[PDB]
């Protein structure tokens, strides 16, 4: 058990749902070749040399689950 | 006790149904006996332990 | 972002989907993107509005 806070008076304010303006194309497929998102070895390193490698890693270009969040409704300030 | 069944629910997505149980049960002695499990690894991080 | 992780899933007290159960990963961004804040633990919902 740890040190938490307690929280006040529970009247959650007000959620909406509007994905479909959410829904935008913004597909950005990974490059291996550009070795982005490429986890490392756990333990070792090499230098300078090419090698095989056996492991966790994402297939070749997805387009993946590409979410995003945004400000809420305002009326001036 | 010895003979319990227990059970939970499971959710719909999960292929619905319900999961089942039963436990058996071993009395105490005078003195208390417990199980170790040790497991070493190498090449996880440094070797450091 | 921030990031739920459970192996227990479920719908809420209106059937909406999104509940969980027993212990729960939440991971939260914190101090603008500074901090990391992150905690294995027990979420229980509130029965507010
Ligand atoms: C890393 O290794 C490569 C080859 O394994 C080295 O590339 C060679 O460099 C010499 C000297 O510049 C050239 O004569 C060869 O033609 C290169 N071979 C290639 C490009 O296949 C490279 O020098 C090494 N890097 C360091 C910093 O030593
Ligand atoms: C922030 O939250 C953590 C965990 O609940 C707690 O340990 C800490 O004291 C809190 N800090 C403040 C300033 O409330």
């Amino acid at each position: 058990v740890d040190v938490g806070p307690d929280s006040v008076k529970s009247a959650c304010i007000e959620v909406d749902i509007q994905q479909t303006f959410f829904d935008k194309t913004w597909p950005r497929p990974i490059d291996v070749s550009k070795a982005d998102g490429i986890i490392y070895p756990q333990g070792r390193t090499y230098s300078n040399i090419t090698i095989t490698y056996q492991g966790l890693f994402p297939y070749q270009g997805d387009h993946g689950d590409m979410y995003v969040y945004s400000a809420g409704h305002a009326t001036g300030t | 006790e010895d003979g319990d069944y227990y059970r939970k629910q499971l959710s719909p997505l999960e292929g619905g149904g319900w999961l089942v149980a039963s436990g058996s049960t071993v009395a105490m002695t005078e003195q208390l006996q417990m199980g170790f499990g040790i497991t070493v690894q190498y090449g996880t991080d440094t070797n450091s332990v | 972002p921030a990031f739920m992780l459970g192996s227990s899933v479920g719908n809420f007290s209106d059937g909406k989907m999104g509940r969980f159960f027993n212990h729960t990963l939440v991971l939260l961004p914190d101090g603008c993107g500074t901090l990391l804040r992150a905690f294995y633990c027990i979420l229980e919902p509130r029965s507010g509005n």
